[PDB]
RNA sequence: AAGCUCGUAUCAGUUUUAUGAGGUAAAGCGAAUGAUUAGAGGUUCCGGGGUCGAAAUGACCUUGACCUAUUCUCAAACUUUAAAUAUGUAAGAAGUCCUUGUUACUUAAUUGAACGUGGACAUUUGAAUGAAGAGCUUUUAGUGGGCCAUUUUUGGUAAGC
RNA sequence: GAGAACAGAAAUCUCCAGUAGAACAAAAGGGUAAAAGCCCCCUUGAUUUUGAUUUUCAGUGUGAAUACAAACCAUGAAAGU
């Protein structure tokens, strides 16, 4: 009545090896993808094999909310053709895969832009899942209530109508 | 008590810059054949020797590479133990220095303001104002001695906006005078100074500089605040940095 | 970042000021700009001075230490997008619209 | 110097204002500049001090800014009504030798970003400095409009290996009181700003940018 | 040494009862810390500096970074428990209880806090044993090289070190 | 530890475990988890006047520290500090 198993986020992230133009670029790949602004993200220490010193900009992330996720999640899986492999499956009940060549996902094939790739990520939950995020009397999530692999895979697997290799 | 022969070389600086450099001769000449032991210490080290023929020698090696002073002492047993203390002038290159007024009269009515230039069997100072040489002698120099205004660690970064010349060059260093500015208030302030230096022919306008800022200082010298006020700049700009990759 | 090593300094344009604007006259018989090119290099290329022959025996460009050596040494010694236009070009030809 | 009764200023002020437009009423070219020359200082010997002084008042309301920035600034330069540039267009400033030689004569002076500006120190070359047109930079959350005023209104004392710095003081324009407050501030600033806080300054002189026969200073 | 104010005080190189503090002996490490020592390569995973250099597609050097696929091993500068000996305080009259006076402090207040007026409580007045009188002041001498013994210890193979 | 295009010891994102094995300028020891750590907002109490107390101790000085008083301020919704 209560489990049911829906959709908590949907967060789609570019990273990019360089710091150049490419980063304000896949912002307004993202801008225009999702309907909200993004959000870049500082790089955590230093390489020099990638060519990255800390304190400058990395990757281009954001978070989707709603039934704009499972309309991105649609759209996703039209393009990875509604398979997963069996891998890209958490113990704890996430799931997610990753895109090359952006154009076929409504965006355009404008050379101002050019070509990206993104990574696609589903957090799954089930309701009363406050509890661990709330203030006052935080809690956790019992033994029973907490998703898991099998059930992630059986119940998104029977809705969408997709296939699980291996 | 079992060795004979005691060599101690000292240098009472934090930073032993001259001592590396002699420790890096001595292990490319191998001038450390006939050593009993080594002794780490605080400002140096000692060398030990079975018979004092092979601690004149080294005595020897070291009056010729190193500006030092020498002293020798006596020990008993009851034959006898000797100790040769060793004393490097504690002024290393690249360093800023106030100079004693006789003394930089006599030794060609230099400025007193020098800098530390090159340093040899004797040391070398130089004006970076205007281009010019002096070589002091050990024996002079501790005949009495002194210490220095700064050393390196308190070198500041400078970013070269403008380059000028006055076409007075020495060899090997082009004296000019370039615009310059700090990079802790380049995108901050609008405060730009004004070096005559000797580093023209080495620098161009964009890039970085180490050099002394005497405008922030708190200088506790009495060698220093017997100067003149007008007479000393702001800044000396002692190297550039150049890092490739 | 951004626009950063695009090398417009570190002896290209600056600090390329130190000439001396004395009396001019050096000693100049033949200094001229082909045989002063040939003579400085038969072996591989080279940088050439800023205004330096003997055309009128008068010669002061040489802004620098190196350079007012070099020409006091030849003094007191006697001597003597832009590929596109072709590749679209050829890529036009290529398209041969018969051929489609 | 120390100050010296200023209704001589104030006659000569009122004569150089009855010159310029009472006795030749010539086309709008405002300028009642000061000219100081400093005695008894060797400019090698001694230190080639500077500073910058601004007064609010304005006399130079024509100049040219070519703001070099981003995309942010530039949109606000654009909103400022001022000449802007581009990351490109400096890119191409900085490839063509020659067009920087050219831009720093087409401008008055500059303001650059606080985000570009630790970068025409090198990539817009040398010569900018040697001509004073080094840019200052402006904030993020600055307003530009106020910046230009400010760098339109901003005068700098400089030492350089000449004794004679003169400056843009004041227009001929009016205001005699706010005038002599201007030529106040200015000596003001001279004499604390030279060595001997008196005895240093030598020459004073007003001309209202027209060659003008009346100093009285 | 000179005394002075007084007359059995409330004191003690001690015990008892009550109540604190400690981290050594012993235990235990294997319950978390379990170690020096001679320890092989893996370079654009670091590189400390030192010398030159009209400077950077910049050459010349060596301790070391990091033990990498090695554990048993045990502590005066490791911890869970924790003696004995030594150590602080209390065992009342300057006390307890009842009643109600002062204040410019404190309380929402007629509440408190501190100091009191009046009244009640001596055969034991609140554990033991002792008490050569108790308390207080002024002034001044010599000394400022120490050594030995049992026990517990530190540095030196070790000594009458 | 389990997952996600390029991604490969190691780049960015997601979840679970995590009594501190991290951090708090420097030696070592102590202390600290809705914090004393990390990220933000506002500031100048690092101010004025002088007494008392603790450590070293002769219960002198110097250094450092503790708790109030009389003013003026900061911060916070506030108690507070
Ligand atoms: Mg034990
Ligand atoms: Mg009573
Ligand atoms: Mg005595
Ligand atoms: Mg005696
Ligand atoms: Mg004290």
């Amino acid at each position: 009545p209560m489990r049911d198993l829906k959709i908590e986020k949907l967060v789609l992230n570019i990273s990019v090896g360089e710091s150049g133009d490419r980063l304000t670029r896949a912002s307004k790949v993202l801008e225009q993808l999702s309907g909200q602004t993004p959000v870049q993200s500082k790089a955590r220490y230093t390489v020099r094999t990638f060519g990255i010193r800390r304190n400058e900009k990395i990757a281009v992330h954001v978070t989707v909310r709603g039934p704009k996720a499972e309309e991105i999640l649609e759209r996703g899986l039209k393009v990875k053709e509604y398979q997963l492999r069996d891998r890209n499956f958490s113990a704890t009940g996430n799931f997610g895969f990753g895109i090359d060549e952006h154009i076929d996902l409504g965006i355009k094939y404008d050379p101002s832009i050019g070509i990206f790739g993104m990574d696609f990520y589903v957090v799954m939950n089930r309701p009363g899942a406050r509890v661990t995020r709330r203030k006052r009397c935080k809690g956790t999530v019992g033994n029973s209530h907490k998703t898991t692999k099998e059930d992630t895979v059986s119940w998104f697997k029977q809705k969408y109508d997709a296939d699980v290799l291996d | 008590n079992t060795w004979r022969a005691t060599v101690q070389i000292r240098q009472k600086v934090p930073h032993k810059r001259t001592f590396l450099f002699l420790e890096q001769l001595i292990l490319k000449h191998n001038a450390h054949v006939d050593t009993i032991s080594i002794s780490e210490a605080k400002d140096g080290l000692d060398f030990f020797y079975a018979q004092k023929n092979h601690a004149v020698k080294m005595i020897d090696f070291l009056n010729a590479v190193v500006p030092i002073k020498h002293k020798k002492s006596e020990e008993l047993i009851s034959t006898y133990k000797f100790s040769y203390s060793v004393e490097i002038v504690p002024i290393c290159k690249d360093d800023l220095v106030v100079l004693p007024k006789k003394l930089a009269k006599s030794m060609g009515n230099i400025s007193q303001f020098v800098l530390c230039s090159k340093i040899s069997n004797t040391v070398q100072f130089m004006d970076p104002t205007t281009l010019q040489t002096a070589d002091l002698s050990p024996s002079v120099y501790w005949r009495a001695p002194f210490n220095a205004l700064a050393d390196v660690t308190q070198l500041v970064e400078f970013i070269v906006l403008d380059v000028d010349s006055t076409g007075i060059s020495r060899g090997n260093r082009v004296l000019a005078d370039i615009t310059v500015a700090r990079t802790s208030d380049l995108g901050v302030n609008d405060q730009v100074y004004y070096v005559r230096s000797h580093l023209g022919g080495i620098c161009h306008a964009g890039d970085s500089v180490m050099g002394y800022f005497i405008a922030n200082s708190n200088y506790n010298s009495d060698l220093f605040d017997g100067l003149n006020i007008d007479y000393v700049p702001d800044v000396v700009l002692v190297k550039k940095l150049y890092q490739r990759k | 970042g951004f626009h950063n090593v695009g090398n417009i300094n570190m002896m290209a344009q600056q600090q390329m000021q130190q000439n001396r604007i004395k009396i001019s006259v050096r000693n100049w018989q033949n200094a001229t700009m082909n045989d002063l090119i040939n003579f400085i290099s038969r072996n591989a290329r080279v940088a050439v001075y800023d205004a330096h022959v003997e055309g009128p025996l008068v010669i002061g460009y040489v802004n620098s230490k190196a350079e007012a050596e070099s020409l006091m040494k030849w003094n007191g010694v006697r001597f003597a997008s832009d590929t596109i236009s072709f590749l679209r070009g050829v890529l036009l030809k290529r398209y041969d619209p018969q051929t489609k | 110097m120390s100050k010296i009764t200023s209704s001589q200023v104030r006659e000569h002020v009122k004569e150089l204002l009855k010159y310029s437009n009472e006795t030749k009423k010539r086309n709008f070219l405002e300028t009642v500049e000061l000219q100081v020359g400093l005695k008894n200082y060797d400019p090698q010997r001694d230190k080639r001090f500077s500073g910058s002084l601004k007064l609010p008042n304005c006399p130079r309301p024509n100049m040219s800014i070519c703001i070099f920035g981003d995309a942010f600034d530039v949109d606000r330069a654009k909103s400022c009504g001022v000449d802007a540039m581009s990351v490109d267009d400096l890119k191409k400033l900085n490839k063509n030798k020659k067009l920087i030689k050219k831009l720093s004569k087409k401008y008055n002076a500059f303001i650059a970003s606080e985000v570009l500006i630790k970068q025409v120190p090198r990539l817009l070359g040398p010569q900018l400095s040697k001509a004073g047109k080094f840019p200052t930079p402006v904030s993020h959350n600055d307003d530009l409009y106020g910046k230009v005023t400010d760098v339109r209104s901003t005068i700098k004392f400089q030492l350089k290996k000449v004794l004679c710095l003169a400056v843009a003081v004041g227009n001929v324009e009016m205001e005699e009181d706010v005038l002599v407050n201007q030529i106040l501030m200015s000596v003001n600033f001279f004499v604390s700003l030279l060595k001997k806080n008196w005895q240093n300054v030598g020459s004073l002189v007003v001309k209202s940018s027209m060659g003008p026969a009346f100093r009285l200073y």
